[PDB]
C-alpha cells in the first residue's frame, strides 16, 4: 500500500561536484543566485533589488 | 517546547570547520539569538538561528545527514 | 544512459515521468512541496525531497532549491516536464553549468524560439510559412500601426512575444482603441512574463488549430510524428484534442513534416518539440513552438507506438535517434479529454477532498492522473487533475469509447468538468470532425434577457 | 447487425461485453442474480433482469430463465461469454430453435469438439498433429491398458473427454494403481460433467503450453491471429499469459496458422475459438479446443489491434470476415496477470467487502475488472475479480510495466494473489521467457521438516 | 404483513383469459390456498399462490407489466 508510506532519509553520502564559482549569496534577502547572471545584471540581486559591491573599473 | 527547523535543504553539519567545536551543546541552555548548526548548500555554509530561549532538551539530528524544509533539528524547552 | 534523474515537476506529468523512468530502469528522485506530501508519484518514489512551503514561488519556482536537491541526491540530469520551469532558458543554462544535464533543448534555442517574434523570424528564415504581420514590436505611432494593419488586413491581434498560457494577448477590432489596447497588453505582459515586447499579427476568424510533434537529437537527425488537432479550445486553452486530424491527407502530412524536419535541422534543435500552425484552405501559419513535452502527448504515442518520454530520456543520454522516417507508422486515431477540478460553468477552481474515485478501464482507455480516494486537492496550483484517452480504430469508435468511459468515470467530492465533456461529445458537429477553433465559443453563446 | 443482445454471463466478461456493445451501438440486456444486484455492468445497463436466487444452479444455469428474459426484452441474440453456458451444446440448440441467434459455434461443432476424444479424432482427420494415445475410451482390461501405455510410452494420464476446468483428470505413474485411478477418474467425471467416458493419452514431463486463437465465419473464410503462451499454470489453471511466445519464429507461426485455418475450414467452424497445443522441440500436440471467447483474450487484441468481441458480434450478425490473412499484423508483446480474491497460499476464497480500490493506469496498462469501492464480493461464484495487462514493445518492457502497475495497484479488505504475482514477476527464469508448464510447481516446492 | 412475490420472470396478467374475471379482488380477504395472478412465461400461463391468510391490503402491480423474481406483487395483512 503505497498510499501509506513513510519518508526514508536520502543517501547519507554521494559524491557530487558542482563547479565552485557559479553560486553566491545575498545576506539582504537570502536567495542564492547565479554568479554569471548577477554579473550580467550590474551586480544587482534580482530578487530583492539590493545593490552590492562593484569593481571601480 | 520549541524545535528549530532548517529553512533550506542540503548537507548538515555541526562544526563550522572540519576540525572545530560544535556551535551548541546538549544540556546547557541557549538564548534567542544564537547559531546552532550548519546546513550547507552548494558549498556555501549557512548558519541556523533559533528564536526562543530555553534549555536544550535534546538534539534530534546527527552530523552529515541531509535534512530538508520543516525538519525538526533541535528541541528547546 | 542517465543513471538517475530528477522529476522537476508535480502531479500527472510527474507520475508519468516516474513510470517511464521505472520502465527504463532509471532510478527516481522526487522533489515536492510541503502541501503535496501525499502525491501519488511522491509516494511511489525512492527519494523524496521537500524544497519549499505551499506557494509555488517559494517551492517549485525555486531553482536554487531544485539544484540543491539534485546535488544532494547525486543525479546527473533533470526532467522539467511541462509547466513551471519547462521553458526557462536561464534554468537550462544554470543546469548545464551546474554540472548536470538538461532534458530538453539547449538554452540558446530556448531563447531563440520561446520569444514569439524571434521564433517567427527564424521560421521565415527556414522557409516555414508564418502569419503576415508586423514582424517586429511596434512603437507609439498609431499611423504606422494602422498602416501595417491595413497592409495585412483587419482584424488584427496584439500578442506578447514573451507571452503564453492563454493570456497576455488582446484582439483589436478597430483603430478607435488600438493604442490603448497595445499599451494595456504591454502592461499585462510586464506583469506576467517580465517583458514589454508586444507585436502585431494578422488575425483570422475561421482557423483550424493544427500542430505537428517532432523529434531531433541535434546531430543532423530530425523525425516528425503524426499531427494533432485541438479545435475545441476554451479561453485559447485546449480541452479536447485528437490526432491525426481530419482532412489532412498523407500528401500534406509528408509535405509539412519534411519542412518541419528541415527547420529542426537548420535550427539544430534537440529534445521533444511541436510546431504549432493555423490551417485554412491548405495554408499553414506557424505562430509558436513549444520546446517541451506537450501536455497532449498521449494522442501521439497511441497512434504511433513511440513513447515520447523514452525518446527524450534516450536523446538526453546522447544516444542517436533509434527511429527513422520510414519506421514511423500512423495507425489509428485518438481523442483526449482533460479533467479539471474547476467549476463546470463559472470556471472557478474547487479544491478540497476527493471521496470516491474510479478509473474507466477497458480496451483503448488510458487514464493519466494521480488522484485517489482521500487525496486532498491543494488550492495552490493548476486545476488539472487528470488526462483521459480513448484510442480507437476511427474517430467514431474513439468518440464512442470516450462516451462509455465518461459514463464509467466517477469523481465525487469536488466540482468537475465532466458534464461539459459529455456535452462536447454529444455535439453533432464535434462528432463529424473539423470544427473551427471558436466552435466551442459559438456553442457557448452569450447573455440572456 | 444484431439490434439487441443478452449478456449471458456475469462479472468481468459481462462488463467487457457491455462496453463492446455500447461501442458498436448495440443496446444492452443485463441478466443477473439476486446477490449480484450491484454489479458494475448491471448498473451500467439499460435493462436489468433477475433470473434466480443466489446459487448458480437456480440463477445462471437456469436456461429457461435466460430464454424467458431474452423473450420479454425482445433481443434477437445472446452472448454467453466464457464459463457457465459457454460450451453447453444443448443451450446452443435451444437458443437456435427458440427463435434467437447463438453468438458462437453451431451446436453440432460444439458436440464434436467439446468431447475431447472426438475433437482429437477430428483433428487427426484434418491432419492436425495430436498426442499419440488410446484414441478411444478404454475398458476394464488392465492388460490392454498397460499394452497401450507401453506402446505410447510411460508415463500416461487419464483425462475425462467430457472433462474440463482443471479437474476430472488423473496422472498414472505405474500399473500398480492404473485400474483404480481410471475408475475413480470415471467417478469424478460422472460427478462433475455427467459423462463416464475416460481415455488414455501419452503424458509428457517438459511441455510448453502454446495455443493459437483463430476466427472463422463458417463461409469458407478462416483467419488466425497471433499465438499465446500460458507457461505459468497452477493446478493446470492459468495465472500468467503472454503473446506471442518466445522462440516461435514467424515461419512456424505461419506454418501452424495455415494448418489451423485448414482445420477450421474442414470442420466448418464459426465464432471465436482457440486450438490448444503442446510444444516441444518443434512438435505441436493438439489436446483440446475452446469454442468460446477465451479469458486471456486481451493479450491478442493489444498485439493485433483487432477486438475479438467485435469480431464475434459481426460474425453472429452474418457479416463476412472484414480482415484477411495479410491484414493481420503482429506488432509487440503482452503479459497478463489475473487477480483473484483467494488466499495467497492456501487457495481458499476470501469473499467480503472491498474497502479501497485503485486502478494502475498508464501507457499500455489495461485494467479489466468490475470491482469498486464498497463492492461486496459474493461467496457464490468463481474467485476471479479482475484481469490486468501491460502491453509493451518487448517482453522486458512488458514485465517492467507489470511490476510498476502491481506496485501501483491496491486492493484492500480481502485477500488477494498480488504477492504471488510479484514473486512470479521477480523470478529470473520467468523474465527470461520460455519456462515449462510445471515451472510454477517446481518453484512451489514441497513440505518441510 | 406478507407480500406475495413471483418466483419466475415473464409477462404478468390478472385474468387467466383475454376476457374473464381476475382471480382475486382488492379489499375482500383471501386464504392461504388461492391463486392470485398469472405470470406467463414462454406462452405457458402459470399460477401464483399465496401462503398466508388475511385481508388484501393493496395491489402493487398492474396487468401487462413484466415482473421478476423477488418482486412484491400483492400485500396481504
Ligand atoms: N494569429 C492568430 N489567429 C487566430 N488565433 C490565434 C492566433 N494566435 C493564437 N491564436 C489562438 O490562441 C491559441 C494559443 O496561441 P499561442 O500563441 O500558442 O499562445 P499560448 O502561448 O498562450 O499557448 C491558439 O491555439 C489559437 O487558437
Ligand atoms: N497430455 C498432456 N500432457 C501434459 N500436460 C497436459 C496434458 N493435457 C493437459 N495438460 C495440462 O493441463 C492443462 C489443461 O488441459 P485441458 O485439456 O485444456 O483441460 P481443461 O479442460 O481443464 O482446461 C494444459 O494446459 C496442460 O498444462
Ligand atoms: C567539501 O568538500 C566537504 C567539506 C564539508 C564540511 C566538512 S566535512 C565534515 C567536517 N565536519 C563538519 O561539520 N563539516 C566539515
Ligand atoms: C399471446 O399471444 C397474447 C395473450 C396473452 C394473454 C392475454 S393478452 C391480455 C389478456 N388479459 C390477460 O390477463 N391475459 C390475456
Ligand atoms: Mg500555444
Ligand atoms: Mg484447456
Ligand atoms: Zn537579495
Amino acid at each position: 500500500s503505497w498510499i501509506e508510506r513513510i519518508k526514508s532519509n536520502i543517501t547519507p553520502t554521494r559524491k557530487a561536484s558542482i563547479p565552485e564559482g557559479v553560486w553566491t549569496k545575498c545576506d539582504s534577502c537570502g536567495q542564492v543566485l547565479y554568479r554569471a547572471e548577477l554579473e550580467r545584471n550590474l551586480e544587482v540581486c534580482p530578487k530583492c533589488d539590493h545593490h552590492m559591491r562593484m569593481t571601480a573599473r | 517546547g520549541h524545535i528549530v527547523r532548517s529553512p533550506m535543504v542540503g548537507t548538515f553539519y555541526r562544526t563550522p570547520s572540519p576540525d572545530a567545536k560544535a556551535f551548541i551543546e546538549v544540556g546547557q541552555k541557549v538564548n534567542v539569538g544564537d547559531t546552532l548548526c550548519i546546513v550547507e548548500a552548494m558549498k556555501m555554509m549557512n548558519q541556523i538561528e533559533a528564536d526562543k530561549s530555553g534549555t536544550v532538551k535534546a538534539i534530534l539530528v546527527e552530523s552529515g545527514q541531509p535534512v530538508e524544509f520543516d525538519e525538526p533539528l533541535v528541541v528547546i524547552e | 544512459m542517465l543513471d538517475k534523474i530528477v522529476i522537476a515537476n508535480r502531479g500527472e506529468i510527474a507520475l508519468r515521468i516516474l513510470r517511464a523512468c521505472k520502465e527504463l530502469g532509471i532510478k527516481t528522485v522526487a522533489v515536492h512541496s510541503s502541501a503535496d506530501r501525499d502525491l501519488k508519484h511522491v509516494l511511489l518514489a525512492d527519494e523524496t525531497v521537500c524544497i519549499g512551503p505551499a506557494p509555488s514561488v517559494k517551492s517549485y519556482l525555486n531553482i536554487p532549491a531544485i539544484i540543491s536537491a539534485a546535488e544532494i541526491t547525486g543525479a546527473v540530469a533533470i526532467h522539467p516536464g511541462y509547466g513551471f520551469l519547462s521553458e526557462n532558458a536561464n534554468f537550462a543554462e544554470q543546469v548545464e553549468r551546474s554540472g548536470f544535464i538538461f532534458i530538453g533543448p539547449k538554452a540558446e534555442t530556448i531563447r531563440l524560439m520561446g520569444d514569439k517574434v524571434s521564433a517567427i523570424a527564424a521560421m521565415k528564415k527556414a522557409g516555414v510559412p508564418c502569419v503576415p504581420g508586423s514582424d517586429g514590436p511596434l512603437g507609439d505611432d498609431m499611423d504606422k500601426n494602422r498602416a501595417i494593419a491595413k497592409r495585412i488586413g483587419y482584424p488584427v491581434i496584439i500578442k506578447a512575444s514573451g507571452g503564453g498560457g492563454g493570456r497576455g494577448m488582446r484582439v483589436v477590432r478597430g483603430d478607435a482603441e488600438l493604442a490603448q489596447s497595445i499599451s494595456m497588453t504591454r502592461a499585462e505582459a510586464k506583469a506576467a512574463f517580465s517583458n514589454d515586447m508586444v507585436y502585431m499579427e494578422k488575425y483570422l476568424e475561421n482557423p483550424r488549430h493544427v500542430e505537428i510533434q517532432v523529434l531531433a537529437d541535434g546531430q543532423g537527425n530530425a523525425i516528425y510524428l503524426a499531427e494533432r488537432d485541438c479545435s475545441m479550445q476554451r479561453r485559447h486553452q485546449k480541452v479536447v484534442e485528437e490526432a491525426p486530424a481530419p482532412g489532412i491527407t498523407p500528401e500534406l502530412r509528408r509535405y509539412i513534416g519534411e519542412r518541419c524536419a528541415k527547420a529542426c535541422v537548420d535550427i539544430g534543435y534537440r529534445g521533444a518539440g511541436t510546431f504549432e500552425f493555423l490551417f485554412e484552405n491548405g495554408e499553414f501559419y506557424f505562430i509558436e513552438m513549444n520546446t517541451r513535452i506537450q501536455v497532449e502527448h498521449p494522442v501521439t504515442e497511441m497512434i504511433t507506438g513511440v513513447d515520447l518520454i523514452k525518446e527524450q530520456l534516450r536523446i538526453a543520454a546522447g544516444q542517436p535517434l533509434s527511429i527513422k522516417q520510414e519506421e514511423v507508422h500512423v495507425r489509428g486515431h485518438a481523442v483526449e479529454c482533460r479533467i479539471n477540478a474547476e467549476d463546470p460553468n463559472t470556471f472557478l477552481p474547487s479544491p478540497g477532498k476527493i471521496t470516491r474515485f474510479h478509473a474507466p478501464g477497458g480496451f483503448g482507455v488510458r487514464w493519466e492522473s494521480h488522484i485517489y480516494a482521500g487525496y486532498t486537492v491543494p488550492p495552490y496550483y493548476d486545476s488539472m487533475i487528470g488526462k483521459l484517452i480513448c484510442y480507437g480504430e476511427n474517430r467514431d469508435v474513439a468518440i464512442a469509447r470516450m462516451k462509455n468511459a465518461l459514463q464509467e468515470l466517477i469523481i465525487d467530492g469536488i466540482k468537475t468538468n465532466v458534464d461539459l465533456q459529455i456535452r462536447i461529445m454529444n455535439d453533432e458537429n464535434f462528432q463529424h470532425g473539423g470544427t473551427n477553433i471558436h466552435y466551442l465559443e459559438k456553442k457557448l453563446g452569450l447573455q440572456e434577457k
